[PDB]
């Protein structure tokens, strides 16, 4: 099963990042990143029918292309390229991509802040910033739609 | 090339931009269409500094890189008060509570 | 042209109208906002987010980050779905 409502799930994640710029080719990547700090990623459909979603990041050598796959309701980065045993699945690609970002902050995968399509609502700036904070969102002294609110979107990035 | 500004006397906070090669005296203009006070009523500062009409925001040292939308820089202003100028005086924002300790 | 957005401790921030428009909130209720329950330190960082919203949509330019400090987050958070902003 592809299971569908995961998926849907995890496509509205994406689509509140901000940083998620849709059907962007490689090259238009390549130039939006050419001169952005290392680690300055995106992420963008990717050209191939077997992969769902491409990061584009900035190495020291130029922006470079990392595929992620989605199959049987797991998100992976390309198992082609990666020890598929070695390789860490995701019910959520937003999921994905804040792991990876936390574990650089402990061809090799390096990803510090996203480029932003657009300016967030200042809510999810907020949601950002506390999640940055805790993950306790069921302790904090919010009403509970507020709560729920921050439970949509739990990443730090 | 946009600075971005919050102008501040007492508990009055006004956002505003300009440009660096605009002049404190066109600042002053800006506050009289808002508070209806003439130029020569108002004294501009930055910190504790006294801006000279002629100058430019760049010239008094205000900039782009540092005037932000995200974070303006703050001008101080005083008014005239009878044959004088108040002194300048801004007052703080609130202080925020104690951070949830989960957070700290 | 300009309001005047008025905190419950009494600041009064004087802001674009078009840039207060980001507001969903204060659009539906529009010159004079008394906001009760938004003191002055959460609605003077709602006001440079204003002015951050109206600069960084549909523009060319790189988007910067938008500084919160964590002791602000929660009330901004609260103040942000209030203002539907
Ligand atoms: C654990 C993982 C390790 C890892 C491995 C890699 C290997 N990466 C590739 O070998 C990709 C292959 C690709 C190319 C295009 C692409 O885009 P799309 O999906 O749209 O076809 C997706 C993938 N080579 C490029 O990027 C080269 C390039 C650059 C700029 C440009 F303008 C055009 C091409 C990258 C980072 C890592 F951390």
């Amino acid at each position: 099963s592809m299971q569908a409502a995961r998926l849907a799930k995890a496509l509205r994640e994406l689509g509140q990042t901000g940083w998620y710029w849709g059907s962007m080719t490689v090259n238009e990547a390549k130039e939006k990143l050419k001169e952005a700090p290392e680690g300055t990623f995106l992420i963008r459909d990717s050209s191939h029918s077997d992969y769902l979603l491409t990061i584009s990041v900035k190495t020291s050598a130029g922006p470079t292309n990392l595929r992620i796959e989605y199959q049987d309701g797991k998100f992976r980065l390309d198992s082609i390229i990666c020890v598929k045993s070695k390789l860490k699945q995701f019910d959520s690609v937003v999921h994905l991509i804040d792991y990876y970002v936390q574990m650089c902050k402990d061809v090799h995968l390096y990803l510090t802040k996203p480029l932003y399509t657009s300016a967030p609502s200042l809510q999810h700036l907020c949601r950002l910033t506390i999640n940055k904070c805790t993950g306790a969102i069921w302790g904090l002294p919010l009403p509970t739609r507020l709560k729920d609110y921050l439970e949509e979107y739990k990443f730090q990035v | 090339m946009d600075v971005f500004l919050m102008i501040r006397r007492h508990k009055t906070t006004i956002f505003t931009d300009a440009k660096e090669s605009s002049t404190v005296f066109e600042l002053k203009r800006i506050v009289e269409g808002i508070l209806k006070r003439p130029p020569d009523e108002q004294r501009l500062y930055k910190d504790d500094q006294l801006l000279d009409d002629g100058k430019t925001l760049g010239e008094c040292g205000f900039t782009s890189q540092t005037a932000r939308p995200q974070a303006p820089a703050t001008v101080g202003l005083a008014f005239r008060a009878d044959d004088t100028f108040e002194a300048l005086c801004i007052e703080p924002f609130s202080s925020p509570p104690e951070l949830p300790d989960v957070m700290k | 042209m300009y309001v005047k957005l008025i905190s419950s401790d009494g600041h009064e921030f004087i802001v674009k109208r078009e840039h207060a428009l980001t507001s969903g909130t204060i659009k539906a209720m529009l010159n004079e906002v008394n906001f009760r329950e938004i003191p002055s330190h959460v609605l003077s960082k709602v006001c440079m987010y204003f002015t951050y919203k109206v600069r960084y949509t549909n523009s060319s330019t790189e988007i910067p980050e938008f500084p919160i400090a964590p002791e602000i987050a929660l009330e901004l958070l609260m103040a942000a779905n209030f203002l539907d902003c």
